[PDB]
């Protein structure tokens, strides 16, 4: 069922202003992950974005085709994010159905003009996903779900794909440490905000390259709080859940700054 | 000269309110709903209409920014505002006009005041569903230019104390801006009170037999708070705000209600309550601080 | 001298409202409650306060009579009003004054018009809890003389139509009495709208998180009906009254709503809605028809 | 357990102006019923009055001693009704509790100033009950209760009494045909309003004397409807429930008018 897994940044900076060295590196690395994703030949891509926020029922993108031009509420000055996202409605709808059966009330979202988040868009763009060849099944980040519940949504979804005999590539979109600079800076000087967040980002990263799931699960919460990790690192729980809490190694294809926050592209070795 | 801040009123952004009204610009249609809050806004509407302001300034919790405080900066903006949590109730086609000149005076004045600001010059930008919702509630005519302000992160990233401080400064910068432009404006604090809530509609979102305070404790906090502003005990409500925010998860944290009063210099003026109602358990109150008819509206 | 109907108020008598105000007169102490309907009543309160009326006439559904329409007839009346249904929230010690001559003028005019009317002359009479609740909700100072009218059985013993018809005759006899007396009075229709309710005691009754419309349908009629009112479509609400009575079990069947308007001659006047809300699921709307403002207040030269 | 049973009018007219012949006769019959009551040596008097209204849950009178002066909202011109009513708190409270057990939510009402209805008061006065020797256990007439539930409520009370080893006299307070004149009359010429009501009264009254429970049972709903009997004749249901639908016969001590309505005093031969 699952044939690929990746963790990519949700920041739109890499796509918008790649001419900035460190940002271009991330963009390029996110692109390399896309290539890997394509080689695994998935039929669907199981996406979870830190910025796609749910407050009530869990949400799943169920609209066949979504297209438009998104402008980031924060980085609107660096350019626009055009998109044409295609979803696997059959699989997505099955997830809407299976969800309440695992204790989570959920619904599908199919509305012309529905606001698809920045992370999901730049991910599709840079990675070359969300195409009819690689439709998406997107699962919202409900602010009230714990990491554990996040893993249950992902496993739940993976099972629906098994029953539909489809090859699934999973992608969790989100940043790492989140100490976003609070004043304007010269993009050419961007860097992780602290040496602390850096050490932290590097530490758990190495843990991911080792597949030491055991130790990773131990650091995760401490790491999330001390390094103000993007949305509790739930986008990582998404990957773990969809892989049944197990995997070996990983290849960090890129790691750099995003206006102070940390961001990376992780290629998992099932 | 003679810049003036006519009045400033707490004006919540519940989409259910526009949904129940069934305006031409909202796509989905209801069988009505939330009439009590609607009637309350009806009063607010009349007041505003008789105000004849040059511009409406609004601060919305749904335009969150990490780097400083942003301000809408293109003359004409429009689009289709789809509420992400309630897309089945709010899908609105809008087209508004921005008082860029004033928005810029606010930003510059904010810069000089020590805050980082930025004008939003991207013409493709989609204005908040909350900003759009609030604007529609007090002015369905869409005939007054506006200045949309973003809710900076400070309250959440730092803390309520350092966050409210920024909002206070923003408010003062806003006042200085109005006074230098000679604008006759009205302030709009788009914040709900108690924000504890239910979890999904009863299939028929308008079924009012299923609308009520989410928690007794939240309701009492709201009651206690709005009653105090009515007594004009403004300084007192601001002492309780942090506790109010903490205990009732009040959206007043979500940016500012603090920016407004700061702009109005925290007038110990009795607030006029138009109505209080519940939407998804969440406490919403529509009130006014009529500075004109109080002899406090002129800035000179 | 001219007689005048300053204004007409739809003044619902929910005991819970006074309970949440914790007045000196009420024995039980509450943690507050129903502040929306209470704030709505603060408005009506000040409006009336400005009006400085000579008297307040009130038609109460809790003073039921079979033999005609009765009128309080003694100068002073006092007592301790305990709500039989809601004893735990309303035990009110009161004392008020009755405008007997106007009271008698109304009986006089009602009889003259074909209705059977009576004067309540027993000084030990205990004014009903409905009447006390409204008078307190609209005027807690108890400084205004009053004329209490009974709600004759007709609408229930006979049928809604014949009943209303009597309330109508009562109303114009009431208007006739006002002018002939040269009184500047206010009218209070002590009625609630949709009356379907919860058949359960919420432990701690002021828990507003447990307060909401008993039925969606009832809530709907209430909204529909008041919208017409605030729209000045008076003739259209009364054409709908019968269906409203049946489907919503609205308390206007008692007749105060029709008596108030008959005395006011069904003005196609926009009504002000001070507020709406439920109590035990029951819909309550506090509204006003300002006749002084619309210039329809004066009735004509008085007698003598 | 039940040692006596009677049905008395709830109207205060017989008490207030006995000098009006038929009212006086009705008053004397009620007094006689009271003597028969006492002769049966009861410990408690289980009372149900048609004028004690309840609309939410069932009410049972739990105040030890209630006293004051009550003025009828319809018959005020005829005098005042003073009272000093004593209740059997223990038995009443036991009925409060047993009520939900039998599917009926109930509560006790113990408040200084509470509005004891006219029927309960005139009954206590004319019959000599509600005294410390003949304490009362009064159960409200809940507007939403059927004759069936009324019977359930009374059997449920006789039950509690047997538990507390108390001899019970049961009394139903209410009128018969209910067509009160709608205009003032000379009291001296009071009479049954309609011949239809008079005939209907005589008819079921005859059935009661006969102890013809079956026929009486089937005539009740039609009678109540056609002669507008006071609160659906539920005060008779209360008598039946207490007697478990069985009684040898009856002695109608009086039958006369009360402002057009029908009224009577019945002594039941268990």
């Amino acid at each position: 069922t699952v044939v690929s897994a990746f963790l990519v940044p949700g920041t739109p900076l890499p796509q918008l202003k790649p001419e900035v060295p460190s940002w271009g590196q991330l963009a390029a690395a996110t692109e390399r992950a896309g290539k890997a994703l394509a080689a695994s030949r998935p039929d669907v891509v199981l996406v979870y974005s830190t910025q796609w926020l749910a407050v009530l029922d869990q949400q799943w993108l169920t609209r066949p085709r979504s297209e438009g031009v998104h402008v980031d509420e924060n980085w609107y000055e660096f350019g626009d994010l055009a998109y044409d996202i295609r979803a696997d409605t059959a699989l997505a709808e099955a997830c809407v159905t299976s969800s309440p059966l695992h204790g989570v009330h959920a619904r599908g979202v199919n509305y012309d003009g529905f606001p698809i988040d920045t992370g999901t868009i730049t991910a599709c763009t840079l990675m070359g996903i969300g195409t009819d060849a690689f439709p998406l099944v997107v699962g919202s980040n409900n602010l009230y779900h714990s990491g554990e519940i996040t893993e249950k949504l992902a496993a739940l979804a993976v099972d629906c794909a098994k029953d539909q005999n489809k090859r699934v590539a999973v992608v969790g979109v989100g940043g790492l440490s989140g100490s976003l600079f609070r004043e304007e800076i010269d993009p050419r000087e961007d860097r992780i905000a602290n040496e602390e967040d850096d050490k932290w980002n590097r530490r758990v990263l190495k843990l991911i390259e080792a597949g030491d799931v055991s130790a990773l699960r131990e650091a995760m919460p401490v790491y999330a709080k001390e390094a103000r990790v993007d949305m509790g690192f739930k986008h990582l729980h998404w990957i773990l859940g969809a892989l049944k809490g197990k995997f070996s190694g990983a290849n960090v294809l890129g790691y750099g700054p995003s206006y102070g926050s940390g961001a990376a592209v992780i290629e998992f070795r099932l | 000269m003679q810049g003036e801040i006519i009045a400033g009123f707490l004006a919540p952004h519940p989409p259910h309110l526009v949904y129940g009204e069934n305006p031409p610009q909202n796509e989905p249609r209801s069988q009505g709903g939330w009439e009590v809050l609607r009637w309350a806004y009806e009063r607010a509407r009349e007041r505003l209409d008789a105000m004849k302001p040059d511009v409406l300034l609004v601060h919305s919790p749904h335009w969150i920014t990490s780097v400083g405080h942003h301000f809408l900066g293109v003359p004409e903006l429009s689009g289709k505002s789809v509420d992400p949590i309630f897309p089945n109730v709010f899908r609105y086609d809008f087209s508004l006009n921005v008082d860029v000149e004033l928005a810029e005076a606010c930003a510059e004045e904010g810069r000089k005041a020590g805050l980082v600001t930025k004008m939003m010059r991207n013409p493709k930008f989609r204005v908040d569903y909350g900003t759009i919702t609030t604007l529609h509630l007090i002015r369905p005519q869409w005939d007054i230019p506006v200045v949309g302000i973003s809710a900076n992160n400070s309250p959440y990233y730092l803390n309520t104390k350092e966050g409210m401080s920024e909002m206070d400064v923003l408010g003062k910068a806003t006042r200085e801006a109005i006074r230098k432009t000679g604008r006759k404006a009205v302030l709009l604090a788009s914040n709900t009170l108690s924000h504890w809530h239910f979890h999904e509609e009863p299939t028929i979102p308008e079924d009012m037999s299923k609308e009520y305070p989410a928690t007794m404790a939240g309701y009492q906090w709201d009651i206690r708070m709005i009653e105090l502003m009515r007594q004009g005990k403004t300084s007192e409500v601001f002492k309780l705000l942090p506790q109010f925010i903490d205990e009732a998860f009040a959206e007043v944290k979500s940016g500012a209600f603090t920016w407004m009063h700061a702009a109005m210099q925290y007038p110990e003026l009795a607030a006029e309550l138009f109505g209080y109602g519940t939407v998804i358990g969440t406490g919403n109150a529509v009130m006014e601080w009529d500075l004109r008819k109080a002899g406090l509206s002129m800035l000179g």
